[PDB]
This record gives C-alpha cells, sequence and structure tokens, in this order.
C-alpha cells in the first residue's frame, strides 16, 4: 500500500508542477508588464 | 499600468 501513496504523493506531484506552469505563465505576463511600466513610466 | 493609461 506504500506504493499507492508514493503514486498519490506523485498525481499530488503533478498537480503542483501544473500550478507551477500557472505560475510560469503569469511570471512572463509579470514581465511582460513590467516592460510596459517602464515603458510608460520613461 | 492602469494608473499610467488613467493620466
Amino acid at each position: 500500500e506504500i506504493k499507492s501513496l508514493k503514486h498519490e504523493i506523485k498525481e499530488l506531484r503533478k498537480e503542483k508542477n501544473d500550478t507551477l506552469n500557472n505560475y510560469d505563465t503569469l511570471e512572463e505576463e509579470t514581465d511582460d508588464l513590467k516592460n510596459r511600466l517602464q515603458a510608460l513610466e520613461k | 499600468l492602469q494608473a499610467l493609461e488613467k493620466e
């Protein structure tokens, strides 16, 4: 039953990797809007 | 950004 628990933990890791991909696209959007902020300020 | 597009 330990292998099933490890598989469930790997599924949780996959879900968190999906959240990390969401974080990465959020980060690229943040970089784009930071460039926009710097362009509109200067 | 909105501020920089509000003024």
